């Protein structure tokens, strides 16, 4: 079932509380698609209409804070169409290879800020290296990553 | 539209609702001229009351009334009141709602007594209480906060958890401006200023306000005020005799963290507060380091922000970010927080209200009050 | 004042007529430049605004529930956890009798009363605050404690806990003090000093009438009352250990006034524990009234003892 | 502007009067409870001229 760290919900909260300085601890649907074409994605009425149809059956216009998290955990938890893939791909690599060497990863990590081990980083680059080629290509990453 | 009205025994301060400063403001004496006869033929008003008190303190009789923050006397209370609405204020009290504001830790009976004589004396329909670090807190904008306020006839410190003042950690310290003004009268007598009349000892207020400023180790000031005129700083009296100050204008200061200058035992502010804290709890002991908030007058002296930082940190296990705050208006931000709350529409909901004040009336501000 | 006005309106006017008479004074204002006091700029505006923000108080609902509770707390604070009365002098099983029914009636009714009716008083009132932060029908553990909800409930616990503290202290200093004036007397002056032979006479009095009413006994190698006195004594302390001990059993708010999921492992309330400071001092000063109390019955009976 | 200036000084002077006299009247309430206080203190001193 989909979950998401205790650090990310801070994070939600203090998107959600900024969203409004109202302290309601509701806020508008509105702005909801707001938030999620602001992460980059503009869903269309069709999507609208069925996240208003989960949130409000009363009709007040808002979430409260739990339906805007669980929400954005859902939209958070489903696989992408190719260019968002070419996205992660093209800034996971920036030696501009199409080849993410242990560096790649590396600074990927760094980034990201999670301290996980070099040998676990090899791991998971020997593994997404589906072809064994020496580390893992666009091509090894979307043949691991659609799985 | 709402009144707030706010005595930190210094001086008293009046001012209309959501406004970014207050309308006047005026300090906190009353007067009565010593002949009745004389003024009840004038038909010259009961009292001076205000600065013009001041201009005539010679001419009459003047009596203080909030002395170590509490009521000495209602009647004198109302007749500030009085003055502040009509004078300051020109509104009718009838038709304003109005903030009224003490100390905390207030005999009970005398919140009682407070609110019986503005609800059925001065006839407004609606009134509220606050204790003042609640409002300085409130100006701040925290509900989580440790605050020291000092206005110049007592000082506290008070914790203030989610908007609750957690009680049995609150102390008093009677050590406020007039004893600091007091002090530094004797040590200028030892420089031989011996100022000691009302007139003088008000220049020593505005001498403590131009000059003052905390040392950081204190001794190692000391001792380079000792070494050296550099420090000197100079003033002219109102006759024209010029005064000069070395070490003092720290060393007055100082009797805030260093009590045994005026032997009296109670460990110094710092550690009161640290105290206090611990009387708070551990689960909430990290916020209060997190927010430490200056408020009322003693906290206009320059650099007392770094020096009670160092001392608090040394006091505290160092093991915590302590952060100091001495918001810039800190003294008047007690009146300004009550500003801000009498705005919010949802305290017009706390409004203790005539329909009620009948039955439910002197005890509500007991029962209904916070 | 119609006629003053013409009075000065008169005088103004045609001065030498009557140039004796004065006029009133004349006197002058000038515009504060600013109609509000200097007080330099601050984010006057984003101070209010951050305090709308954060705090608490823009719901009525929270307000009625808590000055609710705050009356609960108003009468519980003036009632007592002791008898710290009695009429006259009483014996020693009737002590522990009213007592240990003193102890069980307030826990009583803190257990079943004061907490079930703060709960559903504030429960009433909190039912029908419907979806946000407020929220009754919480879910999920993580947001519970995310939500002001969470915060302002233990504030409810701090205040309540307070309060029952006040209740705790006010209880044992008010007995003790009236445990203090009977046995003061005595307190001044003993150090196993034979108070005399007056058989109908004694110094040592309480203030007021006596607490105790003493049995008196005399036997082969013995004078001696009731039973040696320490008993009591240790009874007594008993009686401290039954109050003390009383304040600690209070449910923890949490889990009656949350029921929309599994909470457990809910603790008590605080109370004030064996041996804050001042309660053992109290403690302290009462075995002191007793236990000297109790010598000049040793130099009553000393005497008795000849008569043995 | 003015007009409602004026009618600001009006009311200010209507309330400042409307002081005046609540004041004057709850002075007279009072003294109408020590009109009560004597009374009943003078049944009190019935009560001890009966106790003596």
């Amino acid at each position: 079932k989909p979950e998401l760290t205790e650090d990310q919900k801070q994070e939600i909260r203090e998107a959600f509380d900024l969203f409004d300085a109202d302290g309601t601890g509701t806020i508008d649907i509105k702005e909801l698609k707001v938030a999620m074409r602001a992460l980059g994605f503009e869903p269309k009425k069709e999507e609208i209409k069925k996240m208003i149809s989960e949130i409000d059956k009363e009709g007040t216009g808002k979430m409260n804070f739990s339906d805007f998290l669980t929400v954005m955990t859902q939209k958070m938890s489903e696989k992408d169409t190719k260019e968002e893939i070419l996205k992660a791909f093209k800034l996971f690599d920036d030696d501009e290879t199409g080849k993410i060497s242990f560096k790649n990863l590396k600074r990927v990590a760094k980034e990201l800020g999670e301290n996980l081990t070099d040998e676990e980083l090899q791991e998971m680059i020997d593994e997404a290296d589906r072809d064994g080629d020496g580390e893992v290509n666009e091509q090894e990453f979307l043949r691991i990553m659609k799985k | 539209t709402a009144l707030v009205c706010d005595n930190g025994s210094g001086l008293c301060k009046a001012g209309f609702a959501g406004d970014d400063a207050p309308r006047a403001v005026f300090p906190s004496i009353v007067g009565r001229p010593r002949h009745q006869g004389v003024m009840v033929g004038m038909g010259q008003k009961d009292s001076y009351v205000g600065d013009e008190a001041q201009s005539k303190r010679g001419i009459l009789t003047l009596k203080y009334p909030i002395e170590h923050g509490i009521i000495t006397n209602w009647d004198d209370m109302e007749k500030i009141w009085h003055h502040s609405f009509y004078n300051e204020l020109r509104v009718a009290p009838e038709e304003h709602p109005t903030l009224l504001t003490e100390a905390p830790l207030n005999p009970k009976a005398n919140r009682e007594k407070m609110t019986q004589i503005m609800f059925e004396t001065f006839n407004v329909p609606a009134m509220y209480v606050a204790i003042q670090a609640v409002l300085s807190l409130y100006a701040s904008g925290r509900t989580t906060g440790i605050v020291l306020d000092s206005g110049d006839g007592v000082t506290h410190n008070v914790p203030i958890y989610e908007g609750y003042a957690l009680p049995h950690a609150i102390m008093r310290l009677d050590l406020a401006g007039r004893d600091l003004t007091d002090y530094l009268m004797k040590i200028l007598t030892e420089r031989g200023y011996s100022f000691v009349t009302t007139a003088e000892r008000e220049i020593v207020r505005d001498i403590k306000e131009k000059l003052c400023y905390v040392a950081l180790d204190f001794e190692n000031e000391m001792a380079t005020a000792a070494s050296s005129s550099s420090l000197e700083k100079s003033y002219e009296l109102p006759d024209g005799q010029v005064i000069t100050i070395g070490n003092e204008r720290f060393r007055c200061p100082e009797t805030l963290f260093q009590p045994s200058f005026i032997g009296m035992e109670s460990a110094g502010i710092h550690e009161t507060t640290y105290n206090s804290i611990m009387k708070c709890d551990i689960d909430i002991r990290k916020d209060l380091y997190a927010n430490n908030v200056l408020s009322g007058g003693t906290t206009m002296y320059p650099g007392i922000a770094d020096r009670m930082q160092k001392e608090i940190t040394a006091l505290a296990p160092s093991t915590m970010k302590i952060k100091i705050i001495a918001p810039p208006e800190r003294k008047y931000s007690v009146w300004i927080g009550g500003s801000i709350l009498a705005s919010l529409s949802t305290f017009q909901q706390m409004w203790i209200s005539k329909q009620e004040y009948d039955e439910a009336g002197p005890s509500i501000v007991h029962r209904k009050c916070f | 004042s119609m006629n003053k006005i013409n009075f000065d309106q008169i005088v103004s006017s045609n001065p030498e007529t009557f140039s004796y008479v004065t006029l009133p004074e004349k006197e002058e204002e000038k515009v504060p430049n600013q109609g509000l006091v200097s007080v330099p700029e601050y984010p006057f505006r984003e101070q209010k605004e951050d305090f709308t923000f954060v705090s608490l108080l823009t719901r009525p609902e929270v307000i009625t529930a808590l000055s609710k509770v705050r009356a609960e707390c108003n009468k519980v604070t003036s009632m007592s956890l002791f008898h710290s009365s009695l009429s006259k002098y009483s014996r020693l099983e009737e002590f522990e009798q009213i007592q240990s029914q003193t102890f069980s009636q307030v826990q009583m009714f803190l257990k079943d009363s004061w907490i079930s009716t703060l709960k559903v008083a504030m429960r009433g009132s909190l039912r029908d605050m419907s979806k946000g932060w407020y929220n009754l029908y919480e879910t999920n553990w993580e947001v519970y404690l995310m939500s002001k909800l969470r915060k302002l409930m233990e504030l409810i616990k701090y205040m309540l806990q307070d309060t029952l503290r006040f209740l705790v202290q006010d209880s044992l200093g008010s007995f003790t003090q009236f445990i203090g004036d009977a046995c003061c007397s005595v307190l001044e002056c003993v150090d196993d000093m034979d108070w005399g032979e007056d058989l109908v006479n004694s110094p040592y009095k309480p203030r007021k009438n006596p607490l105790f009413i003493v049995d008196l006994v005399l036997d082969n190698s013995g004078v001696h009352y009731s039973t040696p006195l320490e008993h009591f004594e240790m009874i007594l302390l008993n009686l401290f250990d039954k109050g003390i001990l009383a304040t600690h059993a209070v449910p923890q708010l949490e889990k009656l006034v949350m029921e929309d999921i599994f909470i457990s492992g809910d603790p008590l309330l605080e109370s004030v524990g064996l041996h804050e400071p001042l309660v053992e001092e109290l403690r302290a000063n009462i075995t002191n009234a007793m236990h000297k109390a109790m010598m000049p019955l040793q130099a009553y009976a000393k005497e008795y003892r000849k008569y043995l | 502007e003015i007009h409602m200036t004026i009618a600001a000084y009006q009311t200010l002077y209507e309330s400042s009067v409307a002081f005046g006299m609540r004041k004057a009247l709850q002075a007279e309430q009072g003294k109408s409870d020590m009109e009560r206080k004597i009374t009943e203190l003078e049944t009190e001193k019935r009560d001890l001229e009966r106790q003596v």
